[PDB]
RNA sequence: UAUAUACAUAAAGACCAGGC
């Protein structure tokens, strides 16, 4: 649904890389390039930022229950 | 439904002692240790400083089934020195190792910061 | 707050002995079927212990004398057969000490105030003198804590 | 007595037993429960 | 009959990391130092959490996962605090709990992401570890949903639950060219080389040692942003002692007892 | 003071989908 916390293997934190991955993209990064500036090295949390399926974007164009 | 609770691998109820301590009678000089509530960090350490001990004949541990949490060391040493003699003079010595350890990584941290 | 026999079967009615000793007569569906509880006991006049099945003696009250069989106890009544007695088809009743043998915690939301699962919430499902069970709201599972432990919420 | 949630303006209403169900400024039919009061207390596990 | 004396040398040294070579000791003891830098290392992390109102399209117990997880800062006090188990006030007090408080709103017609930053502690000392580089997202509301929620962090180490891990991967790495023969390689020649390794590049291998036993045990570890990584180590070792103080005495007792 | 709240009800059948 929406970025985990946490790489599962490893252990560090992708939660905040996010907003900061698709900026790169927009900026004509490579993925290679984008996933290398914002310093994952190994392939466990490079898998979580390449890997990931962003649906909290398509559920928040439902409307609320409350106004 | 039937998980455990994730803190009853490393806490004791009420009635469990931590070591038990039976005599092995296939063999002379051979002890047999029961620890609860330990895994392989801790049993590791000791068996693997038992066999620097050139008194001791034999060391080793084993977990009987990782579910239950608890370890099995049986200790035969050589005449007139008591397998309960060997199983302290381990913990002392990796007590002797690890607080040099402490006292050295200590310096080369200061060592490291500006310098 | 009134038990009885039936003595008398007719087409509409029954004739009920009561546990007071009198013969009433009530409609088929005034009257509801009690369960009987086989296994009480109570005190007979030398405090021995009486049951169904029991033969006593009667040594007091108005059927001193007579001699019957329990059939079924009630509080402090007791319900005999005798088949020498015509009367009611033998049936009659007899205070016990006139005889000789011949919960609130449930529901609540309490919080485990020590020991290991210290801190969680949850609802009784059963209460005991000692250890009730609480439903933990954070994971699926019911566990057994001692009631000193537990700390009603609200 | 009860306070329903309109599934079509968001309108909470109060409505009560024995009453047809139609939330007034919609005539929308279906209601929802909004939400109970009491403790819920999570592990963060 | 007695402990090896071993030493150490920190080689790379930041704020992520800590690089150290530790040599002259067992397999055994370096490693139960390593598999110390995981569990038992104690650490801050959320516990208890109770959700008010939750208008979020992420249901609550999904909202109080991710919570937990979020690393909080325990540079120092997880020293005072005491486990809340030992703890002997009624629920939480100041000593063995800090309080977090989340109240959050979307007003606008933009969508508002709640980030970690939206943690409000009672104390200074521990925040999310963030705050001390973008924020970690909790969840994200379109105007008109709202959650807020209380929660108690608590302390704890990484063999209860995952999320008090104060670490990142702990590299581990002994023996780089293979003398030792624990590794024995069908083709040793496809095989790419050590950060570590003394060879150059023309031979795959060393030579086989026969007396030797693995010495020089070279570890890499990287901190998840609660304990900066020197400390990290420090609490390891001291943690690694306290377990074995606590048998020497449990034993005693046991040997003067049964005798 | 004594005594009491003890368990039963959700039918059955049909087709359909899946598991080993
Ligand atoms: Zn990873
Ligand atoms: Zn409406």
């Amino acid at each position: 649904m929406i970025i985990p916390v946490r790489c599962f293997t490893c252990g560090k934190i992708v939660g905040n890389k996010w907003e900061a991955y698709l900026g790169l993209l927009q900026a004509e990064y490579t993925e290679g390039d984008a996933l290398d500036a914002l310093g994952l090295k190994r392939y466990c949390c490079r898998r979580m930022l390449l890997a990931h399926v962003d649906l909290i974007e398509k559920l928040l164009n439902y409307a609320p229950l409350e106004k | 439904m039937n998980a455990p609770p994730a803190f009853e691998s490393f806490l004791l109820f009420e009635g469990e002692k931590k070591i038990t301590i039976n005599k092995d009678t296939k063999v002379p000089n051979a002890c047999l240790f029961t620890i609860n509530k330990e895994d392989h960090t801790l049993g590791n350490i000791i068996k693997s400083q038992l066999l620097k001990d050139p008194q001791v004949l034999f060391a080793g541990y084993k977990v009987p089934h990782p579910l239950e949490h608890k370890i099995i060391i049986r200790v035969q040493t050589t005449p007139d020195y008591s397998p309960q003699e060997a199983f302290t003079n381990a913990i002392t010595d990796l007590i002797s190792e690890l607080s040099l350890l402490e006292e050295r990584f200590r310096v080369a941290i200061k060592d490291k910061q500006e310098g | 707050q009134t038990v009885g026999v039936i003595v008398r079967l007719e087409r509409e009615t029954f004739q009920v002995l009561n546990m007071y000793g009198k013969v009433v007569t009530v409609r088929h569906q005034a009257v509801t079927r009690k369960k009987d509880n086989r296994f009480a006991v109570a005190l007979d006049s030398e405090q021995n212990n009486i049951h169904v099945k029991d033969i006593v003696k009667v040594i007091d009250g108005p059927h001193s004398g007579r001699e019957g069989e329990i059939r079924h106890l009630f509080r402090s009544f007791a319900f005999l057969h005798c088949k020498k007695l015509v009367e009611n088809g033998g049936m009659f009743v007899c205070k016990t000490r006139h005889l000789v043998l011949a919960n609130e915690l449930i529901g609540q939301t309490v919080r485990i105030s020590q020991g290991p699962y210290k801190g969680y919430i949850g609802v009784v499902k059963d209460a005991t003198e000692s250890t009730a069970r609480v439903e933990l709201h954070s994971t699926c599972q019911t566990i057994s804590v001692d009631r000193q432990r537990l700390t009603t919420v609200g | 007595p009860m306070i329903y949630i309109c599934g079509e303006c968001h309108t909470e209403n109060e409505i009560k037993s024995r009453d047809p169900i139609r939330c007034r400024e919609c005539g929308y039919r279906i209601m929802y429960k909004k939400r109970t009061k009491r403790l819920v207390v999570f592990d963060a596990r | 009959p007695y402990a090896n004396q071993p030493t150490v040398r920190i080689t790379e040294l930041t704020d992520e990391n800590v690089k150290f070579i530790i040599e002259n000791t067992d397999l055994a003891v370096a490693n139960s130092i390593r598999r110390v830098f995981i569990a038992e290392v104690p650490i801050i992390a959320i516990d208890w959490v109770q959700i008010d109102a939750n208008s979020s399209v992420l249901h609550d117990e999904f909202i109080a996962h991710r919570l937990g997880l979020i690393p909080l800062t325990s540079d120092d006090i997880v020293d005072k605090l005491q486990y809340s188990r030992d703890c002997t006030c009624e629920e939480f007090c100041p000593e063995c709990s800090v309080e977090f408080t989340l109240d959050v709103r979307c007003n606008e017609d933009q969508t508002r992401h709640v980030t970690s930053r939206d943690l409000i502690s009672n104390s200074p000392r521990v925040i999310p570890v963030t705050s001390r580089q973008d924020d970690i997202l909790i969840v994200k509301l379109r105007k008109g949903q709202e959650l807020r929620l209380r929660a108690y962090a608590k302390k704890g180490f990484g063999k209860e639950h995952a999320k008090w891990n104060p670490t990142a991967g702990v590299a581990f790495e002994y023996d780089p060219d293979n003398a030792l023969r624990h590794t024995v390689y069908p083709k040793p020649e496809e095989w790419p080389k050590s950060e570590y390794s003394e060879l150059d590049e023309d031979e795959s291998q060393a030579p086989y040692d026969p007396n030797g036993k693995p010495e020089r045990f070279y570890y890499n570890v990287e901190s998840c942003g609660s304990l900066r990584p020197e400390t990290i180590v420090l609490s390891a070792l001291s943690g690694l002692k306290k377990k074995l103080s606590d048998l020497q005495t449990q034993l005693s007792h046991e040997i003067q007892s049964d005798v």
